[PDB]
């Protein structure tokens, strides 16, 4: 509804939903790589919405495009009755509304606005980062990388050259990976709140 | 990166492949990098005698993390601002391997697709090869080789 979205979302409920979203994707094929981001991630007692990012083996930057692989998920959680509505069918993302499962007598829970994205999985790991943030915390890490000679986006994590243009972008195969290149002790997801 | 990083030398009668061979190989050339040991980044400049354009580049890596190609025009004059991007910086090591020594020895070609076309296209008697190695400063770490291809 409209006063739904505005309520917080408990994280026990969230962590009920990343049930269904996680094993929903891998019983459709457990190559997939689905990661429930956000403040969610951080650890937070409660969230906004909920944000999935989809990746799998056969999407990268460089092969064609594969919207079946976020479409074929969007359809199979609506068959599942956890996706009730859909807002944006993208290509790449998906926005919409899912809903918890509840008993024939039990109460209803709340509609709850959903975000799945689906990213090269070239570019996961920098996704995975950036998505879950915090702002604050990713706003003090991109600086620092800067300051060490790299630029931090979305996407990839690139080597500044000595003019400051952007190199290529650097094999990242985890979170981990892209903190060793700029020389930060790793900071856990939920250790990010600053 | 900045003067006291940067080994300058003149090509007089040899293009840039050939300055850079017997730049590398070259006993004032190990002393100097020696006296390096312990940096994060250093390069080398090849002072052309004769503009040249490079079609593409193949280096082989001896070490280094990154490497980089910028390109420059000397008449008029040319600070560290004026250079150009030829070979955007490039990955031949992880921070991994750079710490365990795995894998020093890359060998990567860069054809016309790989450099940046507005650099490429042009002509430049300036050429500055980056190597930096954040990671394992105390090796003596840069090239085993460059080769630059003309027309
Ligand atoms: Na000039």
């Amino acid at each position: 509804y409209f006063e739904d979205f505005e309520k917080r979302i408990p994280r026990e409920e969230m962590l009920q939903m990343q049930d269904i979203v996680l094993n929903e994707v891998k019983k459709l094929d457990p190559e997939y790589i689905a990661t429930v981001c956000g403040s969610f991630r951080r650890g937070a007692e409660s969230s906004g919405d909920m944000d999935v990012l989809l990746t799998h083996p056969n999407f990268t930057s460089e092969s064609s495009k594969q919207p079946k692989l976020l479409h074929r998920v969007v359809e199979q959680l609506q068959k599942v009755r956890f996706i009730t509505d859909t807002l944006s069918k993208g290509e790449t993302k998906f926005m919409g509304v899912c809903q918890l499962p509840s008993e024939n007598d039990e109460n209803e829970y709340p509609h709850r606005r959903i975000d799945i994205r689906l990213i090269p999985k070239d570019q996961y790991y920098c996704g995975v980062l950036y998505f879950t943030g915090s702002d604050i915390f990713n706003k003090n890490m991109r600086a620092h990388a800067l300051e060490k000679g790299f630029t931090i986006n979305e996407y990839t994590i690139r080597p500044l050259g000595v003019t400051g243009v952007a190199g290529e972008p650097l094999p990242v195969d985890s979170e981990q990976d892209i903190f060793d290149y700029i020389q930060w002790r790793y900071r856990e997801p939920k250790d990010r709140s600053e | 990166p900045e003067i006291r990083l940067r080994h300058v030398v003149s090509c007089s009668s040899q293009d840039s492949t050939h300055c850079a061979e017997n730049l590398l190989k070259a006993d004032t050339y190990r002393k100097w990098r020696a006296a390096k040991a312990g940096e994060k980044t250093i390069s080398v400049v090849l002072q052309l005698e004769k503009e040249e354009q490079i079609h593409s580049v193949d280096i082989g890596n001896d070490g280094s993390a990154f490497v980089e190609v910028l390109v420059g025009s000397s008449a008029g004059g040319a600070g560290e601002q004026d250079y150009e991007v030829l070979l955007v910086t490039s990955s031949f090591m992880s921070p991994s391997e750079s710490r365990s020594g795995s894998n020093p020895n890359r060998v990567r070609m860069f054809g016309p697709d790989k450099l940046v076309r507005a650099a490429a296209e042009k002509r430049w008697d300036r050429v500055k090869i980056v190597c930096s190695q954040p990671y394992s400063k105390d090796s003596p770490f840069g090239l085993s080789f460059v080769r630059f291809h003309s027309p």
